[PDB]
């Protein structure tokens, strides 16, 4: 519930599970994938959900599906990166923070598509975070003048980056 | 002919129509009212609780086909919810997020018999309890009871009889409206068919609050063949009046020699032949002053009073000559005026 | 019963607050851009005074364990303190510096009688001085700005107790904005070599910037909070909210000093006995713009009178109503346009107007609640 | 609009001594020296009570003392930041080029009273360059609206756009 | 029988009265960041290491949006009409003059509404969609009476399009000392515009039943 | 009957709700980001407070 | 070892009493030896005003 330290909440971690369960004699289709997830901690329970995969397509190189199942990181590591540069141990951006749920609930319509590069990439869909971002960077960068406007040209340019 | 469908209008800033995927603390909206979220709505605009609906109003509501068509799609913004306990007895605090839909709109049309549709219609145009939008701290933005029913046919045909309303100029549009739909029996397509998701949100009790599955199909609609788009009412962007004056048109020209008239030919600090106006009041200009809006005044009177209100910052209230704490300004800029023109000047510019 | 001050400042150009790109700080109020003096500025400003030297009871350190070193006249026990103390909660932040601790100047000698001992273990003195330190929060500057010291637990073993170490604050101290819009301005310096004989040619054009402003300042402080937090002393009360006074009257944040040089006064001081907070800062929604003839504090303060009225004529209640006085220097500045007065004195030196807050106070004097010295140092 | 214009040619048709007069109250305001308020009054007053939406008598006077001391034919399609724009993707992005920016974008926190001289230096700069034109009405009707938000707006917009070539 | 009970709600059958909405800004957001240094008493004059922090901070004008029933309270009351009027009251009083305690030890925000209108009808609305075009500042005005005046424009386009029906409404709009009137004539957009709390109060009370 | 109230009220700068991480609450509202004080922080101020006390 | 050391003088900015008026002047370079008098240019701009300080 908590966005602390690396970790930023952006929900339906579906992107997780989707490795270690496509490389161990599970690289068919079957038909449809479901993913039901329980999240707790110790003692005390967190979450149930559940999700469906449309899962018809070929196999996939191992590289793109393991920057695939990092998403987590990749968030984290985009709403850490402060406004101007000041490092220590800053939030980063918290307005950034917000519109990342919606922008994930985008991306996984198609979520058959990404998982296997039929269709969908993730510089694919770094491009939903384009129409936000703008949005974003009207409110941080609010004064009319010159220099505000290349810092909102230099705002809009946050993609997040696939590490391992 | 005796209506048969009904119409709802669900827009807000913020409204959530949960789902069954919160559990324990995470609350998300699905995408959309549900049939149990609508009839809620309806069975609180007759006023009936908790108990006795599920026995006997919930089962008659429970029949009926209802279709949602979506505009403005809305977008997903959470919410930390903290609940303090305390303030079993502890100083904990419990956390939970909590999802909204912002910027949303949803049209609902739900077809049934005709004389239920009526008493409904009925109900919600003076609803007995409060009326939200899933949580009570949604309220609507536009009437629920806002568009009249009717003896229409089956709910794609129900849900294409309301125009698409716009809110402002240059207001982005999308070409599809996805519209989610109850599927329908008829005996030949007796079993469910492959595009078909379930939904459980079919209401049996509210208090105990128990739902069952419901077959939910998906259709598509497109701007211009099936709906067509309307225009906005009244003026959104609000500015001051701020009417400059206008020294041409026939009213002020009329003004102007009435005015001039009312004072007998005399400028009214220097007791002159008056040749000129000067405003006080310009809240009336453009063409509809009073006469006890302008003061006559003579050339000398008027550009010395020019000269003591050109940057002073004075938007409807200017200066009065007849006041008597401007005389003596008044006064030194006439001297200043007499002692220092050049009549040659002002003869050879015109 | 809460005291609220309300002032009106104009400053010289100068540059007594930046951010990490040493630009002033600003801010947005109003749709438009003003100019900003963060209030933890103006809190340590104050407190940190010539006027202020009498209250000064509390001390704010990482290291702790150089006063206990400071406090005594041998070889100590350095390495073994800062060990204690971590022992105690004050974890390193990521293995480095410590956290904050505020404390009495008065308690230390108790530190130190406590951690010298040797009839006793770690974890009881990490327990002794947990136990000390939270119970030092009786000084006229923690009594206003508040304290929280909260350990990590990180290093909470479960042997060391901890106690209510939250203070609620008494004094509310807003960001001060300016009654204009923000005209800020670069100045440009090159430094000079002494050495006639150059034989070069390269520009070293600097970069600095500065602004000039009219500022509205506002403060709070709860009187009945104030007898709580020091236990019940009416005239250490009344000698902190006099003291204080005089010192937000009579002091600037010492930014960049030395070279701007902008020891610049109020124009009008507004003192009001409430029930509840009230803050003018609404009267600025429009900002404050010249005319021909004006001077940019006379439109503020006719621009605060206006707004004083209409809410004192459409928030009126005769359970509670609100008395207030105004300060100008030899009244040079009225509460408005010479049209409708408002406040129920005049008052024309300082001085006159701090004995007469004291008097509605508690009926004391400015004479004798100095009586009351805390610790000097 | 036609205010500006008749303003503007208005202004052009001026000779030396009137320029002379105008050249020599700058810095000044208009209900001071009698001989100015002369001069810009017969300049000025039928084409107010002509046309109902001519310039205010600030930015006319303003516009009046620029001319006279910066004196530009008036051309269309050169407006001041485009100018700026062509001025400033000349020299080293370092030192110089902030300075530059930092002069022009200082317009965007001062109100019509005080913008005589910002104003007086951009088109210093201007001369510098060996510049001869300058799209006068332009100018006249930005500073005539100038407290929104769109104005301002196209005024950065053509300086990206102008920057950016 | 307690007030805090029947019109709030449950402490932690029972439904309530009161509905209050997110209070929404009437303008594009401008959050603001803070570099703040934990500065030391003790000089030292070694060991920096850079104690720059970061605080975030707005301003803005919120729209507040509040409903009472009034047969839901007096079933809760169970018949004390006098006591349902008294709390309707009370409640008017403290939603004007109480603010969030959230970091007011350190911005002290304590302003007070510039504008407050009071309305009875049948269907539930919020006039929400009147800033839907955020608030742009001009020379001759401020934020909050541009907000006002689309405030008044929006009633105004609404009691154009949805009135009579057999339902006149009421509107009972207040200002402080009469500063923001509610648009200009039109009916003056409303019922009387009244500058005193204590009189919006009096009114509402007088209105609803003709109560003290 | 239904009794509404509409307030509209300006507000000096300050941080009156926060999300977990500090920064102010804001939601999306006509095609701009909007500051947004709660719902439940406005009704546990009406409750609980020394004029709904006296 | 401590290498700073405070300052004892303060000194402000002079700033006028009255509103700036700058001034132009334009100077032109003068050829001693006689040339072609064919428009020469060299209109400078050195700015200066006058004023009372504080
Ligand atoms: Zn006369």
């Amino acid at each position: 519930l908590m966005s602390n330290d690396r970790y930023t909440f952006a929900d339906r971690d579906w992107y997780s599970p989707l490795f270690s369960y496509l490389h161990a004699e599970g690289n068919s289709r079957q038909g449809k994938l479901w993913l039901v997830g329980f999240a707790s901690d110790k003692a005390k329970s967190i979450d149930i959900w559940d999700k469906i995969i449309e899962l018809e397509g070929t196999d996939t190189n191992d590289e793109l599906l393991a920057q695939l199942a990092n998403r987590a990181t990749a968030l984290n590591a985009m709403r850490k990166k402060p406004l101007r540069g000041d490092f220590k141990k800053s939030v980063g951006t918290p307005q950034i923070a917000d519109i990342i749920p919606h922008a994930e609930n985008r991306i996984a319509i198609n979520a058959g598509k990404m998982t296997e590069n039929r269709g969908y990439s993730w510089q694919d869909a770094d491009t939903e975070y384009g129409e936000l971002l703008t949005k974003v960077a009207y409110s941080l960068e609010p004064a009319q003048t010159v220099d505000a406007r290349l810092k909102r040209g230099n705002f809009i340019s946050r993609k997040p980056w696939p590490i391992i | 002919a005796p209506p048969n469908t009904l119409f709802l209008r669900l827009e807000g800033a913020l409204q959530s129509w949960g789902s069954n995927e919160a559990k324990f603390a995470l609350r998300r909206t699905a995408d959309a009212p549900t049939k149990s979220g609508v009839l809620g709505l309806l069975c609180a605009a007759m006023g009936i609780g908790r108990a006795e609906a599920a026995d006997s109003w919930l089962p008659k509501l429970a029949n009926l086909r209802m279709g949602v068509r979506i505009d403005r799609p809305g977008i997903r913004w959470w919410d930390f919810h903290t609940v303090g306990a305390g303030q079993k007895t502890r100083a904990e605090t419990l956390l939970s997020r909590r999802e909204y839909l912002a910027d949303a709109s949803f049209l609902v049309a739900l077809q049934g018999e005709p004389e239920l549709v009526a008493k409904l219609s009925a109900a919600l145009a003076k609803p007995v309890w409060a009326i939200y939008l899933g949580r009570k701290s949604c309220p609507p933005s536009r009437p629920v009871c806002e568009h009249p029913p009717g003896f229409y046919n089956t709910l794609e045909e129900a849900l294409s009889a309301v125009p698409l309303q716009k809110r402002w100029h240059n207001e982005p549009l999308p070409q599809i409206l996805p519209c989610v739909m109850d599927w329908i029996p008829g005996y030949d397509g007796e079993h469910a068919p492959d595009d078909a998701e379930i939904h459980y949100d079919l209401p049996v009790s509210f208090q105990p609050p128990r739902h069952l599955p419901r077959f939910v199909i998906r259709r598509e609609l497109v701007v211009g063949e099936d709906v067509q788009v309307s225009r906005e009412t009244g003026t959104s962007v609000w500015r001051p009046k701020g009417t400059r004056a206008d020294y041409n048109n026939s009213e002020y020209k009329k003004v102007r020699a009435e005015r001039l008239v009312m004072d007998h030919a005399a400028c009214m600090v220097c007791k002159a032949p008056a040749t000129t106006v000067q405003h006080v009041n310009y809240r009336r200009a453009g063409g509809k002053e009073i006469p006890e809006d302008l003061r006559a005044l003579c050339r000398l009177c008027h550009d010395a009073c020019t000269m003591l209100e050109y940057g002073s910052g004075m938007t409807t209230n200017r200066i009065d000559p007849c006041d008597p704490i401007w005389r003596e300004r008044i006064l030194a800029k006439r001297k200043e005026i007499v002692e220092f023109r050049s009549r040659g000047q002002r003869f050879r510019k015109m | 019963m809460l005291i609220e001050i309300h002032m009106i400042q104009n400053h010289s150009p100068a540059n007594l607050n930046r951010d990490d790109l040493g630009a002033p700080k600003t801010c947005y109020f109003g749709g438009v851009l003003r100019s900003r003096i963060s209030s933890q500025c103006i809190k340590r400003s104050i407190r940190t005074s010539n006027d202020f030297k009498a209250l000064l009871g509390g001390v704010r350190t990482r290291r702790l364990a150089d006063l206990i070193q400071q406090e005594a006249g041998e070889t100590e026990c350095w390495k073994k303190a800062q060990e204690i103390l971590n022992k105690c909660g004050f974890k390193n932040k990521d293995d480095n510096t410590k956290m904050l601790v505020f404390m009495s100047k008065d308690k230390i000698k108790d530190l130190a009688r406590i951690v010298l001992d040797n009839s006793l273990g770690l974890t009881e003195a990490a327990q002794q001085v947990a136990n000390v330190i939270a119970q030092a929060t009786l000084a006229p500057d923690i009594a206003l700005c508040g304290r929280m010291l909260e350990p990590n637990d990180k290093d909470k073993d479960k042997k060391v107790k901890w106690s209510n170490t939250t203070v609620e604050a008494a004094l509310q101290v807003a960001h001060a904005i300016s009654t204009h819009i923000a005209r800020p301005e670069i100045d440009y310096f090159v430094a000079a070599d002494d050495v006639p004989g150059e034989d070069a040619g390269a520009g070293h054009i600097g970069e600095s910037m500065f602004a000039s402003a009219c500022f509205y300042k506002y403060f709070s402080i709860d009187w009945e909070q104030l007898v709580k937090n020091l236990k019940g002393d009416t005239n250490l009360a009344a000698h902190t909210v006099g003291a204080f006074l005089l010192a937000a009257a009579k002091t600037n944040p010492s930014g960049k000093q030395n070279s701007f040089a902008a020891h610049n006064y109020p124009d009008g001081i507004l003192v009001e006995f409430k029930n509840s907070p009230i803050s003018y800062a609404n009267a600025f929604v429009r900002p404050v713009s010249v005319v021909k003839e004006s001077d940019l504090v006379e439109q503020s303060i006719g621009q605060l009178s206006n707004y004083v009225n209409d809410i004192r004529l459409g928030y009126y209640d005769e359970q509670s109503p609100v008395i207030g006085f105004w300060f100008s220097p030899n009244n040079r500045y009225p509460l408005g346009y010479k049209h409708s007065k408002l406040a129920s004195r005049n008052i024309g030196n300082l001085n006159e107007l701090v004995g007469a807050v004291l008097d509605y106070i508690g009926g004391f004097k400015w004479e004798e609640v100095q009586k009351s010295k805390a610790y000097i140092g | 609009n036609r205010g500006t214009v008749d303003f503007i040619a208005s202004l052009e048709n001026l000779k030396e001594g009137d320029l002379g007069i105008l050249r020599k109250l700058r810095g000044a305001r208009l209900d001071e020296k009698l001989p100015g308020f002369d001069l810009f009054s017969a300049l000025w007053w039928p084409l107010r009570q002509k046309n109902q939406r001519a310039p205010k008598r600030e930015v006319a006077w303003l516009i009046a003392k620029l001319f006279a001391e910066f004196r530009f034919e008036q051309r269309e399609g050169a407006t001041l930041p485009i100018l700026m724009g062509g001025i400033c993707r000349k020299l080293e992005p370092k030192k110089e080029l902030p300075r530059v920016l930092a002069r022009f974008d200082q317009l965007a926190s001062l109100d019509i009273m005080q913008m005589e001289e910002p104003l007086s230096v951009i088109m210093g700069i201007l001369r510098k360059h060996q510049q001869v034109c300058l799209d006068w009405v332009g100018l006249t009707d930005v500073l005539s609206f100038w407290e929104q938000e769109p104005v301002k707006r196209e005024w950065s917009d053509s300086f990206i756009k102008a920057y950016k070539i």
